C-alpha cells in the first residue's frame, strides 16, 4: 500500500535534516515557493562549514590536550582561518577570550 | 605512567658500536643526535603501521609478526621472526 | 709509562671486533622503553611481546648500520674519513626517503 | 509539561564523530554551533529572497543558494562548498 | 568488429568537470591518470588481500580497506579518505 | 513487476562505478567473499584521491595560461606536493620531465 | 579396494610436501584452479634453493669448524654469493651481523 | 595440548642431511629457512598470479612458474632451478 | 640486420641533454662510455624480463604492456601506457 | 671581437630549457636500433611496438636523469662541479645496484 518512508537527508545520505530546513525556510517569509534542491544544497554547505570547524576545533582541542571541544578552542580556531576571520569579524563568541599577540614593540630591548 | 626522553637512552657508546659495526673509523660529534632523529623517523614509520595491524588485529597486545608484515611492507623484511 | 694507542687503532679493532660479532648493540631495556614511548603517541597502554621488541632491535640496528656503510662510503668519496651528518642527509636522499 | 524545542545538537554530533570519533564537545559550545547555524542559514536565507526579488523570481531554487552562498562565502570555502552541494543535489537528483 | 575495452575515460572526465568545470585534458594526461588509478587499485587489493590472509578472513570488508588506505596512504589524505569513505558506506547504509 | 535500475554509485551517492570495482574485486582474486561496503569504500577512496590531484593539476595548469591537463602539468603537480611525492617516489610519468631545479653552487658568484 | 596412498614428492623424488604445497596455492588465492605439475615444480625449486643455501652454509659453518649451522654462517654464505645477494639485498637476518668488510683508506699504511 | 602449527621442519633437516650427513641445526636458523621459504614461496605464487592474470588464466600450471623463477631468479641459479623442477617434473610425469 | 655499436648510437650530447636536464653544470669526458656501459646494464635486465613476459605470451613481438610489467616488476612503474 | 660567453653561462640556460621542456634527448632511430640490437641477444626476430620502444625511452631517461640528480648531489656533496664516473658508481652502490 505505502512504502517505507525515506527521509530527504538520507537521500542525500547527509546529516542535516532536509525536512526542518524546508520547514523553516517555509515559515521563514523568503519565498512563496521553494525549489525542492534549495533545502539540500542549504543543508549540504551547512553540513561542509560545520564539518570543517569541527576538524578546526578538535585539532585545536588536541593541541591543547583536551577531549572535548570548548569556545576557547572555538576562539583559537576561528581566529587563525582568514576566510572564516573575516567571515566572522563582527562576530562574537561567548567566553572566547582572544588571540594570543602582542606588538613587537611591548616586547623588551 | 608516561614517558618523556627515552630516545637519548640510545647513548653514544651503543652509536659508537654500531659505527663500528657499520665500518665507521671516525665519528663525528655531531652524529648522534641527527642518528637518534633518524631512528626515530625509522621507528615511527614502522611502528605506526604496527599499530595499524595490531587494531586492525583487535589485539592490545603487540605481536612480532605484524611486526614482520610492517618491515615486509617498507622493503625491509627480516628473516628469523616470521611465524 | 702508561700504554696509550695512537688514534684509530683501537676503533679498527673495534671495527674488525663488531664486524665479528652478531649480537645486538643496544641496550634492550631503554630500547624497550623508547618502543613503548613511541606507541603510546600512536595508541597507549599497550602491550608487547618481547619477540616484537626485539625484532625492531634487529631491524633498527641493520638499517643503522647500512646507512652507516653508506655514510662511509660518501665521506672517503668525499676524501675524508671522518662522517658528518651531511653525509647521512646526502646518504637518506640517494635511498629517496 | 513542557514545549518542545528546536536545537541542531543531534546532527553536530553525527559529523562531530564522523570527522572526529575520539573527540568530545562541551554544551556551551554547542549554543555557539547553534548560534552558528541558525545565524549563517538566516544570512543564506535573506540573501536568496533578496535575490528571488532582484530577478522577480518568486521561487529560490539551489541556482540561487549557489549565487547566495558565492557572494558570502569567501572563494576556497565557496568553492568546495559548491562542490558539496553540487554533489548532494546530484544523488538526491538520482534519488 | 572491435572487442570492448575498459576504461575510465568517463569518470576522471566528468569528476574533471565537477572540480574545474572550465579545465580540459589531455588525452595521453588520461593515460597516466588510468595507470595511476588502476594502480592504487591493485597496491590496495592486494593489501586487502594480505591483510585477510593474516586475520584468517575469507571476506574483505571495509575495516580492511580503510586499514589499507592508513598502511599506504600516509598522513592527511589516509584521514581525508576515511572520513569520505565512512560518508560513503553511511549513505550506502542509509541506501 | 519489478524496481527501476538504479546505481550503487548513485546509492552512495559517487560517480566511480561500485559494480565495475566490485568486479574487477571479485575477479581479481584477493578473497573468496568480500564485504558489501569493502568496493564502495574503495571506489570513494579512488575518487577523492582523483579529485584531488585533479585540482592540482588544475592549478597547476591554470598557473601557466593552459585550459587543458597536460602530462607536464601533472609532473609538476605531483613533485611539488610532499605528500603525493612520498606517494609516488618510486613512480616514473611518460613525458613528465622534472621540477626545475638548481643547486645554489650550480648558480654563479 | 583402495592402493597403497604413495606420496607426491616421492613420486617426484623430492623433500618438500606436495600435498602441503598445493594445499597452500589452492587456498593462498592465487588462481581458482592450479596445474598439477605447478606445486611439484615449485617444491623443485624450493627444494634446490634450500640445498645450495644449506650447502653453502654447511661449508661455513666447516669453515668456522662450527658442527651446527648458524644465523652468521647464514648471513656470511648469503652475503657471499653475488646471485644470491642480488636475489636477497633488501632481506635481513637476525643476529646475522655483518660481512667482515674494510675499506682500503681506512687501512693505515 | 593445542591446535597443530605448520612447520616445514621435517624436510629441512632431511635436505640438510642430503647435503650434510655430519653437521647440525640450530632452531633460530630453523625459523630463517622457515622465514626464507615462505618468502620465495609467497614471491613466486604472487608473479604466478600476476603472470595468469596477464593471460587471463584461470588455471595456473607449470609453465608460468618457470616463468617466474627465470624472472626473479638470477643467472645460473635460475637455470639450474629450471633444470632440477624439469627432471622432477618428467619424474612426476612418469608417476 | 645484425647490429654490432649501436650503444655509441647514444651520441655524446645526447648523454650532456640527459645530464643538463638532470641539472649537471661539468661532465667529465670519462662519463659518456661508464653511462653506456650504465644504461646498457639497465636495458639489459629490463629487456630480459620483457622477452620472458613476451615468450611466455606466446607472441614473437614485443608490447609496451610486457614492458610496463617488467618496469613495476623494479620498482620503477611509468604511467601512460595502458597499464 | 666576437661575441662569447664565459663557461656556465650556456649550461646554465640549457640546463633551464631541459627542466622547462619535456621532449626526448635521445635520438629515437639509434635507440629503436640498439633496442633491437640487445634484444636479438635474447630471442632472434623481436618485432616490437613503437609505443613499447618509446615506454622504453622514459623509463630509461627517467632512471638515467635520476641518477644524475644522485650524482650531482655527491659531486656537491664533493665540493666539485665536475662530474666523474666514479661519483656514478658510488650512486649506483649505495642505491644498491
Amino acid at each position: 500500500a505505502r512504502a517505507k518512508a525515506k527521509t530527504r537527508s538520507s537521500r542525500a545520505g547527509l546529516q542535516f535534516p532536509v525536512g526542518r530546513v524546508h520547514r523553516l525556510l517555509r515559515k521563514g517569509n523568503y519565498s512563496e515557493r521553494v525549489g525542492a534542491g534549495a533545502p539540500v544544497y542549504l543543508a549540504a554547505v551547512l553540513e561542509y562549514l560545520t564539518a570543517e570547524i569541527l576538524e578546526l576545533a578538535g585539532n585545536a582541542a588536541r593541541d591543547n590536550k583536551k577531549t572535548r571541544i570548548i569556545p576557547r578552542h572555538l576562539q583559537l580556531a576561528i581566529r587563525n582561518d582568514e576566510e572564516l576571520n573575516k567571515l566572522l569579524g563582527r562576530v562574537t563568541i561567548a567566553q572566547g577570550g582572544v588571540l594570543p599577540n602582542i606588538q613587537a614593540v611591548l616586547l623588551p630591548k | 605512567k608516561v614517558l618523556r626522553d627515552n630516545i637519548q637512552g640510545i647513548t653514544k657508546p651503543a652509536i659508537r658500536r654500531l659505527a663500528r659495526r657499520g665500518g665507521v673509523k671516525r665519528i663525528s660529534g655531531l652524529i648522534y643526535e641527527e642518528t637518534r632523529g633518524v631512528l626515530k623517523v625509522f621507528l615511527e614509520n614502522v611502528i605506526r603501521d604496527a599499530v595499524t595491524y595490531t587494531e586492525h588485529a583487535k589485539r592490545k597486545t603487540v605481536t612480532a609478526m605484524d611486526v614482520v608484515y610492517a618491515l615486509k611492507r617498507q622493503g625491509r623484511t627480516l628473516y628469523g621472526f616470521g611465524g | 709509562k702508561p700504554h696509550r694507542y695512537r688514534p684509530g687503532t683501537v676503533a679498527l679493532r673495534e671495527i674488525r671486533r663488531y664486524q665479528k660479532s652478531t649480537e645486538l648493540l643496544i641496550r634492550k631495556l631503554p630500547f624497550q622503553r623508547l618502543v613503548r614511548e613511541i606507541a603510546q603517541d600512536f595508541k597507549t597502554d599497550l602491550r608487547f611481546q618481547s619477540s616484537a621488541v626485539m625484532a625492531l632491535q634487529e631491524a633498527s640496528e641493520a638499517y643503522l648500520v647500512g646507512l652507516f656503510e653508506d655514510t662511509n662510503l660518501a665521506a672517503i668519496h668525499a676524501k675524508r674519513v671522518t662522517i658528518m651528518p651531511k653525509d647521512i642527509q646526502l646518504a637518506r636522499r640517494i635511498r629517496g626517503e | 509539561k513542557r514545549s518542545r524545542k528546536e536545537s541542531y545538537s543531534v546532527y553536530v554530533y553525527k559529523v562531530l564523530k564522523q570527522v572526529h570519533p575520539d573527540t568530545g564537545i562541551s554544551s556551551k559550545a554547542m549554543g555557539i554551533m547553534n548560534s552558528f547555524v541558525n545565524d549563517i542559514f538566516e544570512r543564506i536565507a535573506g540573501e536568496a529572497s533578496r535575490l528571488a526579488h532582484y530577478n522577480k523570481r518568486s521561487t529560490i531554487t539551489s541556482r540561487e543558494i549557489q549565487t547566495a552562498v558565492r557572494l558570502l562565502l569567501p572563494g576556497e570555502l565557496a568553492k568546495h562548498a559548491v562542490s558539496e552541494g553540487t554533489k548532494a543535489v546530484t544523488k538526491y537528483t538520482s534519488a
